[PDB]
Parts: structure tokens; C-alpha cells; sequence
């Protein structure tokens, strides 16, 4: 890719109708702590440019909308992930109101309060919302 | 070599002596709940491509069915919350998990043969049970 122009080229890439990114679906996928791919795909993207996109791309769809990458980081437990998420210019103030994130007994969806700081909170994870207060710049 | 299938006059292999033996008291389930794994196990580690608990014996009833008949309620229980976590053992899980968010999880039963099987399903083993069937009600 870093051949190519890029900027188009992983923006078809990424799921039809989904807005699955490289990075989105890493972290869905990984294991115990770690998938190996994830500063990878992050260090393609700080030599290649448009990071920003990347790690602020949430899904399309109006059932996933807004889930971005760092949502999927807090909730499978990697406070370690997190950090570089936030230090890698990663969005706090992401809004995923789908419908998995509403009140619907149909498709129990599970609603945490449309903000990771919030998802953090109803997760049992008082290290990492103290982590989001003092994390750097943003 | 022992013969994992353990057909016998009446046609009761170990997983039907296995129903037949149990009480519903707690050091007996506690046991036999148990026992059904390691057997289960066993036969999808030593004699692959043969599911143990389809099998019947003369009067033609499963050791599902032979539990929903004879009252075994622990055993049924076992049975049908079946969950193991392990692979090359994992397809006879009965309660899978279809997704897990956060606290939330959508545990995904298998309907083999509490409804339409071609014989002795466990709700009409259980519903059309005769009348002394201990724990028919529970």
C-alpha cells in the first residue's frame, strides 16, 4: 500500500455496509491482551498518512453506529490497548447510538450511556476511567 | 479394548446406565454430571465421528430421554446446560454463546431433542411422562 496513494484504496477496503476498518475488526478478534496487528496497523498509519481516519472510523450501519475503536478497547479489559489509542489521536467523545445501544428487548441491546467514559464506568473499570481523565492532550 | 459403545441386552450403553444409576441427590449428580463429560470426551478423543448421545437402546430412548423419562431432573440438567470449553470436545457443548458484550451474553441452547426428534422428545417425554416419574413437575 505504501506504493499506492492509500486514501481511497482502504476507505473501498473496509466492509461494505459495516465500516470495518483493519483496526476495528482487530481488536474484535484478538486474544488474551493482544492481537499483534495493532500497533502495526497503527505504525502503517503514522508513516503513510490519515491516522486520524483510521482510528476514528466507526461503523456505518445504524446497529453499530459509532462503536469506534476505542469502545471495543476498554470493554475487552486491555487497559493498555487504550493508551494508545487516546495518545494516537483515537475520539473520547464518540457517540454510538445504534440500536444495540438503545432500550429495545428486542436485540438486548446492552446500554452503557453513549460515551466510553461511561463504558468504563459500567464495565468495572475504575482504573481506566481514571485513566481517561488524566490521559494526554485530548 | 473396551467398546465405548456399550449396547447390551437391553440395549443400555454406559450413558444409559449412567441415567438408570442416578437418584437426583447431590453427591450422586454431582457425580454422574460429571462422569458424562471425561465419557464424552473420551469418545470424541478415541472414537471420533460417533456423537454418543444419539444412540438408543431396545425400547429406543436416548440417555436424554432416558433422564426426562426416568425423573432424572440434575442429570437433565447437565444435559441440556452442557457447555464445554474446549476444542475437539466443543461440539457437543450444549449452551453456547453466541455473543458476550459486557455482562450481557446470549447463551444459544440447542434444540436437538427437546422438540421434534423422531421419537421421545424431552417435553413429551416429560409432558406425556406416565404419573410416579419423580420430579415430573420440576
Amino acid at each position: 500500500l505504501q506504493k499506492s496513494k492509500k486514501h481511497l484504496t482502504d476507505n473501498e477496503f473496509k466492509d461494505p455496509e459495516t465500516g470495518k476498518t483493519c483496526l476495528l475488526k482487530a481488536m474484535l478478534n484478538l486474544h488474551d491482551g493482544q492481537n499483534t496487528t495493532i500497533p502495526l496497523l497503527l505504525e502503517i498509519a503514522r508513516q503513510t498518512d490519515s491516522l486520524k481516519e483510521l482510528v476514528n472510523a466507526s461503523y456505518t450501519d445504524s446497529y453499530y453506529k459509532g462503536q469506534t475503536a476505542l469502545h471495543i478497547a476498554i470493554e475487552r479489559r486491555n487497559m493498555a490497548l487504550v493508551t494508545l489509542l487516546v495518545e494516537n489521536g483515537a475520539d473520547v467523545q464518540a457517540a454510538a447510538h445504534g440500536d444495540f445501544f438503545k432500550k429495545t428487548k428486542g436485540r438486548p441491546g446492552f446500554y452503557f450511556g453513549e460515551l466510553p467514559l461511561s463504558l468504563a464506568a459500567c464495565t468495572n473499570q475504575l482504573g481506566i476511567v481514571k485513566f481517561l481523565l488524566q490521559n494526554s492532550w485530548q | 479394548t473396551a467398546d465405548i459403545s456399550a449396547r447390551d441386552s437391553v440395549g443400555n450403553t454406559v450413558l444409559h446406565a449412567l441415567v438408570e444409576v442416578a437418584d437426583n441427590t447431590a453427591d450422586n449428580t454431582k457425580f454422574v454430571t460429571s462422569m458424562y463429560n471425561e465419557i464424552l470426551m473420551l469418545g470424541a478423543k478415541l472414537h471420533p465421528t460417533l456423537k454418543l448421545e444419539e444412540l438408543t437402546n431396545k425400547k429406543g430412548m436416548t440417555p436424554l430421554a432416558l433422564a426426562a423419562g426416568t425423573g432424572k431432573i440434575g442429570v437433565l440438567a447437565y444435559i441440556l446446560q452442557r457447555e464445554i470449553q474446549e476444542p475437539e470436545c466443543r461440539h457437543l457443548s450444549r449452551k453456547f454463546t453466541e455473543w458476550a458484550y459486557g455482562p450481557v451474553h446470549s447463551s444459544l441452547y440447542d434444540l436437538s431433542c427437546i422438540d421434534t426428534c423422531e421419537k421421545n422428545s424431552v417435553l413429551e417425554v416429560i409432558a406425556y411422562s406416565s404419573s410416579e416419574t419423580p420430579n415430573r413437575h420440576d
